[PDB]
DNA sequence: TACATGCACAGGATGTATATATCTGACACGTGCCTGGAGACTAGGGAGTAATCCCCTTGGCGGTTAAAACGCGGGGGACAGCGCGTACGTGCGTTTAAGCGGTTGCTAGAGCTGTCTACGACCAATTGAGCGGCCTCGGCACCGGGATTCTCCAGGGCGG
DNA sequence: CCGCCCTGGAGAATCCCGGTGCCGAGGCCGCTCAATTGGTCGTAGACAGCTCTAGCAACCGCTTAAACGCACGTACGCGCTGTCCCCCGCGTTTTAACCGCCAAGGGGATTACTCCCTAGTCTCCAGGCACGTGTCAGATATATACATCCTGTGCATGTA
């Protein structure tokens, strides 16, 4: 640590610190946020005349009123203002930008007679879509937290942190609880259940090194409130439960349309409501499927606390602050409040630190072919997770080679199998067929595959038809010059030598599709066939004739149009789709187009415009790999594979956009191949893969605990329980679920309860003999000071109220009516304590119990949020007074 | 309309955006910048690159290669009095 | 934390003279490099470090040229650099 | 006899045998004297130590325990003579002097 | 097997700053630096031998090339370092 | 009497000295300067006459090429008179000092 | 061992500096230019003569030759044609 | 026999001397047979390039001998010879006549 | 004793001059400048070819290194006419 | 005489800082090998030294005249101040594309091992090309006398 | 009647033509060293085969900050004006650079001879690279003792 070498050079010392401060250069709102919609009249319409022309900006200012979303509000506070009403404030430029396009420009196009009626109706439909979306923001979706804030001299109204339907957690706002219960009481109810819940990660049975023997069953379990669970769906749950009991990890590999999401939701329901494994579970899905997952948990398991973890940095911070742990502010280690977490692949990589440091109990990865590569970032990030059991959901466990399946297995079973060999159909020795038999036998207990034909037989069959069409003259010229690297002929008509021969396979496929994919080919043709063909219909000849595939395609289109068929044309290159979209434009056919540049908003517009009953569209141009697995074009009938793929599953998925559950015609497929080109090397290499997948898959502390010993804390817990619920013999498993009583057998609790009431009855007997001598506490198992008289009288009080409400207003505890005779009022409290307040108090002690006054105060279902002032003007009522008032009102009811 | 024509794309020299040129002027300590500077700067950079690449490609063709490596660039920079440290290994 | 008017340029000079990152975006610069190389030979490949070395060198060159341009502007009693300042700095260096 | 390195005989850390081999194979002359690699390795080690001392001081002034290219740039451009020796040189990821 | 000066640069660092590390990019810069000054000195000594009709590069050539290439005070201290090392190597 | 206007004789001299090639500094004063500078490096040095002539050719080429850059810097500032700050700017941009 | 020379930078007279400025194309000259240019010339000459005397001492000579000056110039990037080499 | 390699290449510059200078300048361990021929052809081309322009400049001044002034005029008036010799001083060469337009009388 | 011989390019420069301008002469000083020019260009080309052979780990200087060095050092059209001159000379030499 | 709200007080439940067992990542220790550096010995040329020659560098002198030094009037250009107008920076809302992660098959190129031949080094004998010495007579420099080209200022004419 | 602009001429400077005479450019010659020829020999580099990784083309998706378009205000650049400082043009005096000649001698170049230092070759081993593993201090979660604090019950005055 002492330097043994210095410089004798006499240079001046330097300060190398480059940290600076900008302090020497020194000396949450309420403005327009969004403009939803406008109105024809700012106040009153003095005349509908002069509808011609388009209004000016000043005219719009003096003629309309707008619905304004305000910053720091919550859409429920949207008001109708005018340019004059609000006047001057932030965000005024947003209002001007609204007037510029939705009023001025929009009316301009509607005045031009060059616009067809079909375009006018499209704009009308679009405006309808915009406002229909803006309606969903009023509906609350989930209540996150509740605080008793104190308004400006407004006592302490209750505020609900509400998240809205189509918004994230950076848009969640506080709202007055009295209005929330009027808007959506079902979500208030769900927040109540989620508040004091039995299903909690801290109270799960730790099945370690020994798991209960699962029994294959044939009854849809009662905790599955969704609907009618299919037979092939019930089979999967038993499969997964068996694999879990043994301690194994499987793969759900059904085909699309069999509901693989329902089966895994119902399995989590089983894993919680049966084996009491309700810890933190994680489900990783693609973004496009996240809606369909969420509502499934909302329908087939409405009691589970499932949260969605996605959004911007602020929105993801809100979730961690309010919905992760039971108590976040505590400095010590925090617990977990949720049961199921739903995230996407993007945030597994962003927040791997905040998510990997959690003891998960079950991981489920949807679309697990995304994990077919063991060197990807998602793979190395999901393996570092500390999870017990795992499951993968994929309709294609193997796609190209056998290394993909090996990586999936090593994700599930890190070390069990050892798939370190690749099948080759060239050697075909007896040992290789043995290898196929070996793997096909070893993985069978871990893959559950079913087909759309083996079940759900109502499905029209699909037939594939390969068509080999030879090249043309321009195609043969280009294929020849590229195959020989003859730069000169390829660059004779080029703009800067743009002809690049890096990746020759790519150029041979561009030539085998259409010569116009190369630059200046349009100049060579047309000019060298019909020089002077600058007019249309003659250019169309250049398109259709310069390609061998264009000929067969044009013939097919003319033939198919007259028959009652619709066409889906798939291609690998989107530039070939531009060429096709020009041939169809000059011809005059109506088509749709979906590729990787079309934003998600326009995609669903296109899909519905194609599936409308009065649809003038004939064909749909589709990129082969775009869109994902959610596109549904079952109205079309014919599928034309223009370009093939190295992966056969990528083309099968393109066929499944018309051959799915719901298809009612015979789907016809047309492959277009160019003979004696590299295209034939693709199909052949694809076929091998199609055979491999049919050969491997498609063949079928510091102190110890105890058991049931009752201690001092156990007696104090049972004493406070006899100070609240009292008769808990029929409610023993409930209090043991939420953690009130320690982990003890219900038998010992019942025994101690009989002993408690007997020691109290003997106490009151001794007190009776000790009160008439000259004319109340008793210790139990160490706990001193236990009121016997008050406890037994309270037991009789609660039992009286139970047999007065469990049979009278059972199916409606809120709808309750006291007797016509009214007891005398209170001793002048700070609130208008009438008879309805007494009835609501009677229901509150029934639902939340005695002593728990903070629970009774915080419940808008009663209506006494601001009528009770236990703690934060010193008010008259209190915790002792409400209890004495119940013992006075109930004694008035008994007689 | 016209979809097969792969044109209407910005030039590659224009990918050196005006904010990027302004950041480079800020690291040089410049306070105000004229509006005509941005087309001037693009012309200067384009000349500079053309002199370095022409040399690197020469070094690449002599070695009978098709790949321009980092050493080709280091040598091309060195032979015009602009030695660069940090890539020569 | 309200800054004075007229101090945005000074704060940016202090910010960018402290950091060391590259100030041009990588993808556009790489497209430019390949377009220029196209005029000397067709079908060239690039190591990724060759493009990184080109970018380091080209940005060092431009920053050092903006320093001389700034001196030429202060010589003419201005604070705004103009194209004539770049031309003077490049002619005195011996490039024009 | 047991072999002692030529760098330890001169009290050096830089490798004298490798510098000799690089002189013999760089086409610098027909012959290389015996003291030429020793002298040259001593000068290379001296200049390395001069730069590393200033660069470690710069890393310490910025509360760091590891030299990065920025610290080499600061050390070189602040020293008048080192700045003269490396005047036509660009250090990658080095920055400028504020 | 790239053969660089990394381990010798590290030995010198542990003499000037025992409790300091160095990153990998900085080590590559130091490697480029030692190669650059090697080439400059050896080239200048080569030209000195050609000018004088000599066949050998000796310590005298290295001393004169150091006096021509280093500025001012650096050259004085580098000359004394080299001289001290040759004297120690000989008397041994 | 007759007088040429200021700047006329200066342009005439620019044309005269841009046609000739002879040295513009006197030889004997320059030789004394060379020897005085050298005596601060080694004493009792001798010089070949062609060595002093080579030093003078190089010195005059250097100074003429520096005055060209200084004139550009003076015109840049919208002056016609060269000043010391023009020499300083030109030398700073060249990379000298 | 000869005598001592002193104050020889003043032998670079103002007329000679004006002629050098006229060959550079300069039309008007400030009065502060003369001492400035004397300083610039003295720095240039110190660098070249230092390198040339180094070359002379390495050859163990006592006379500075024209090749010494030509090498000293070449190594500073100022090649001179017409004096040998 | 006795035939120079210069006459076999059709050159005026000495191929054997260039070969000797390559083998004695410490440029590599070996020297190929066509490297002297190539290098001598290039040096001859460049010499003829500059001498043509210098003789033209000598004719413009009504002279029959080339002096350093004519080599300087030749080099600084040709755009590519000026770039090859950008950092070279030609002794007794002078400069090119060039006055800035701002200095001319109006 | 004996005045040592001194090699120059003067006679070859004179032959080339008589090919280009049969009636023009040259002075002693201009001939010295031409000799310096030839030696300077030789040193440049040969040094760049030496470096090229080192970068590629070769032990020989061939006409390919001379051609590549000529392309690196000469600018523009000078380089094209020089490589054609050199290639023509090597072709005439080899076919003899 | 008896029931009910107001008040003071006692005492354990929950919050907090601290010592302690646990996990972890960089640091230091041990292995191997193998390749390049070190030790040893020899031949032969390159480098060092002494003696000599002769040239070219330094020093002095004396006259001459070109160039520098210096003084002075005055013209013009440097410079400071002022006013205007427009281009540049700032803010704010909206679009766009960069960055990152991913696919699929093919090829370039580095690194390794191994074979083989043409080419370049090396050498001895020869010979002619190029260099140093000598000589001379033409291109070029200098001088002189006109011819002409250019600068500048004052006066007359002409327009406002 | 006034202001400005064109021109005419006077003088200084530059160009041009002829004459002279000089001293270096270019040719000739003898010789002597380096280029050429012819032969041998070893290894550099070209070619082959094989494995492993990056680069490429043309697509896909998602997030987010950067790029961009526009409105607008004011800070700066630029133009004009006046003053006065200082540089130029020119004449008169002073000084020292230059030229030509001469002499001394210092040192660089040449030659002969010697010896020691480096390349070449060969044997042998450990220094440096790649790899794996034991170890210790720092970060961290947790049990624990201590401490502050909200809370619930028995006594008391007031009303029926």
């Amino acid at each position: 640590k002492i330097p043994t070498r210095f410089s004798n050079r006499q240079n001046k010392t330097v300060n190398y610190n480059i940290d600076y401060s900008d302090d020497d250069l020194l000396e949450d709102f309420h403005g327009i946020d969004i403009v939803i919609n406008h109105r024809l009249k700012t106040s009153l319409e003095e005349g509908k005349v002069l509808e011609k022309t388009v209004p000016d900006l000043n005219n719009c200012k003096e003629n309309y009123e707008f619905l304004i979303k305000w910053t720091d509000e919550s859409h429920l506070h949207n008001t109708w203002e005018t340019y004059e009403s609000i006047g001057q404030v932030r965000g005024l430029k947003r209002l001007d930008n609204y007037c510029k396009q939705f009023i001025i420009e929009d009316q301009q196009v509607r005045l031009d007679p060059y616009v067809t009626a079909e375009d006018i109706e499209i704009m009308d439909m679009e405006r309808e879509r915009r406002l229909d979306e803006f309606e969903e923001f009023h509906v609350p979706e989930r209540i996150i937290d509740s605080q008793r804030a104190s308004l400006e001299d407004g006592t302490s109204q209750l505020q609900y942190l509400v998240k809205w339907r189509r918004l994230n957690y950076d848009e969640a706002t506080w709202e007055n609880a009295t209005d929330i219960v009027k808007l959506a009481p079902e979500q208030v109810k769900h927040f109540q259940n989620r508040e004091n819940s039995k299903i909690l990660p801290q109270y799960s049975s730790n099945y370690t090194s020994q798991r209960p023997r699962f029994e294959k069953l044939s009854v849809q379990p009662p905790f599955i409130k969704g609907g009618e669970l299919r037979d092939f769906q019930l089979t999967g749950i038993n499969w997964m439960a068996f694999l879990w009991s043994k301690g194994d990890n499987g793969i759900l590999a059904d085909e699309m349309g069999l509901g693989k999401t329902v089966q895994t939701v119902a399995f989590i329901s089983w894993l919680i409501f049966a084996r009491r494994q309700n810890g933190p579970h994680i489900i990783v899905v693609p973004l496009s499927t996240m809606p369909a997952w969420l509502d499934t948990f909302e329908k087939w398991a409405p009691d589970l606390n499932c949260i969605c973890y996605m959004g911007n940095q602020k929105s993801r911070d809100t979730i961690r602050e309010y919905e992760f742990y039971t108590n976040p502010r505590a400095k010590g280690k925090k617990t977990m409040k949720f049961n199921v977490l739903l995230t996407t692949y993007e945030y597994i990589l962003k927040d791997r630190a905040e998510l990997g440091s959690i003891k998960w109990q079950f991981m489920a990865v949807d679309e697990a072919h995304r994990l077919k590569n063991a060197e990807s970032s998602l793979y190395e990030s999901l393996n570092s997770f500390k999870v017990a059991n795992r499951m993968l959901i994929t309709g294609t466990p193997l796609q190209n080679n056998i290394k993909e399946l090996a990586a999936l297995v090593n994700f599930l079973m890190p070390g069990r199998f050892t798939i370190d060999q690749e099948i080759d159909f060239e050697n075909q020795d007896e040992e290789q067929e043995e290898y196929i038999h070996d793997l096909h036998r070893r993985i069978q207990p871990f893959i559950l595959r079913r087909l759309k034909k083996d079940v759900e037989k109502s499905l029209p069959s699909k037939t594939e038809r390969i068509l080999r069409v030879e090249l043309s003259d321009v195609q043969t010229e280009y294929y020849k010059n590229i195959l020989t690297k003859n730069y000169s002929a390829l660059t004779a008509g080029a703009k800067g030598g743009h002809f690049s021969l890096l990746n020759i396979m790519n150029e041979l496929k561009k030539a085998s599709n259409h010569p116009y994919l190369f630059d200046n080919a349009e100049e060579r043709v047309l000019q060298k066939f019909g020089d002077g063909k600058m007019t249309r219909e003659n250019v169309l000849r250049g398109l259709i004739m310069s390609s061998g595939k264009m000929v067969l395609l044009d013939q097919l289109l003319t033939r198919l149009k007259k028959d009652g068929h619709r066409v889906l044309i798939f291609s690998q290159m989107v530039r070939m789709l531009d060429i096709l979209g020009d041939y169809l434009s000059i011809k005059g056919i109506n088509f749709q187009r979906l590729d990787g540049t079309v934003p998600s908003a326009q995609r669903r517009i296109s899909i519905d415009h194609f599936n409308s009953p009065d649809s003038n569209d004939f064909v749909f141009l589709l990129s082969t790999r775009a869109g994902g697995l959610g596109i549904n074009l079952m109205t079309a009938d014919t599928v034309v594979i223009f370009d093939s793929d190295w992966n056969p599953q990528a083309d099968l998925q393109a066929m499944a956009r018309a051959h799915r559950i719901g298809q009612k015609n015979h789907v016809m497929v047309y492959r277009l191949v160019s003979k004696d080109t590299v295209e034939e090397e693709v199909l052949e290499r694809a076929r091998k893969k199609m055979i491999l997948e049919y050969a491997i898959i498609s063949l079928g502390r510091a102190r110890a605990n105890d058991m049931d010993s009752i201690g001092e804390s156990e007696v104090r817990a049972l004493y406070k329980a006899i100070l609240k619920f009292g008769n808990l013999k029929e409610i023993l498993d409930e209090l043991i679920a939420d953690g009130t009583l320690p982990v003890k057998s219900f038998e010992k609790y019942g025994e101690t309860y009989d002993e408690m009431m007997e020691a109290a009855k003997d106490c009151v007997h001794e007190e009776e003999k000790n009160r008439k001598e000259i004319l109340v506490l008793f210790n139990f198992k160490g706990v001193k000071s236990l009121n016997a008289e008050s406890l037994l009288s309270r037991v009789e009080d609660l039992k009286y109220l139970k047999n007065l409400i469990n049979s009278n207003y059972k199916d409606d505890p809120l709808k309750f009516s006291l007797g016509n005779n009214t007891p005398k009022p209170v001793q002048n409290w700070s609130s208008n304590w009438t008879k309805e307040e007494d009835e609501k108090l009677l229901i509150g002690v029934f639902k939340y119990g005695y002593g728990s006054w903070t629970q009774i105060r915080d419940d808008p279902f009663l209506g006494i949020t601001d009528k009770i002032f236990l703690n934060e003007s010193k008010k008259v009522p209190g915790a002792i007074h409400l209890g004495r008032r119940v013992d006075y009102l109930l004694s008035f009811l008994r007689g | 309309g016209a979809k097969r024509h792969r044109k209407v794309l910005r030039d590659n020299i224009q990918g050196i955006t005006k904010p990027a040129i302004r950041r480079l002027a800020r690291r040089g300590g410049v306070k105000r910048i004229s509006g005509l500077i941005y087309e001037e700067t693009r012309g200067v950079l384009k000349v500079f690159l053309e002199n370095v690449i022409r040399d690197a490609v020469t070094y690449t063709e002599h070695a009978k290669r098709k790949t321009v490596t980092a050493m080709d660039v280091v040598y091309a920079l060195k032979r015009q009095g602009r030695t660069l440290y940090g890539f020569g290994g | 934390h309200r800054y004075r008017p007229g101090t945005v340029a000074l704060r940016e000079i202090r910010r960018y003279q402290k950091s060391t990152e590259l100030l041009i975006r990588k993808l556009p610069f790489q497209r430019l490099v390949r377009e220029i190389a196209q005029d000397f030979k067709t079908d060239l490949r690039f190591q990724s470090s060759a493009v990184m070395a080109l970018q380091e060198a080209s940005e060092a060159y431009l920053v050092a040229l903006f320093e001389d341009t700034n001196l030429a502007a202060i010589h003419a009693k201005r604070v705004t650099i103009m194209p004539k300042d770049i031309q003077l700095a490049r002619r005195i260096r011996g490039e024009r | 006899a047991k072999a002692k390195t030529r760098s330890s005989r001169a009290g050096l850390q830089f490798p004298v045998g490798r510098v000799h081999r690089l002189l013999r194979k760089g086409n610098y002359a027909e012959r290389v004297g015996a003291g030429a690699p020793v002298y040259l390795a001593a000068v290379l080690e001296y200049l390395t130590a001069e730069i590393l001392e200033l660069a470690g001081n710069a890393a310490r002034d910025n509360k760091k325990t590891r030299i990065i290219p920025r610290h080499l740039q600061l050390a070189v451009r602040n020293d008048e003579e080192l700045n003269k020796l490396l005047g036509r040189v660009t250090i990658a990821q080095g920055g400028v002097l504020p | 097997r790239k053969e660089s000066y990394a381990i010798y640069v590290y030995k010198v660092l542990k003499q000037v700053h025992p409790d300091t590390g160095i990153s990998c990019k900085a080590m590559s810069i130091m490697n480029s630096f030692v190669n650059d000054v090697f080439e400059r000195i050896a080239g200048e000594a080569s030209r000195l031998a050609h000018y004088n009709k000599r066949s050998t590069i000796t310590s005298r050539e290295i001393q004169t090339a150091v006096r021509l290439l280093l500025p001012g005070e650096l050259a004085k201290h580098a000359v004394s370092e080299g001289t001290k090392a040759v004297t120690k190597y000989t008397s041994a």
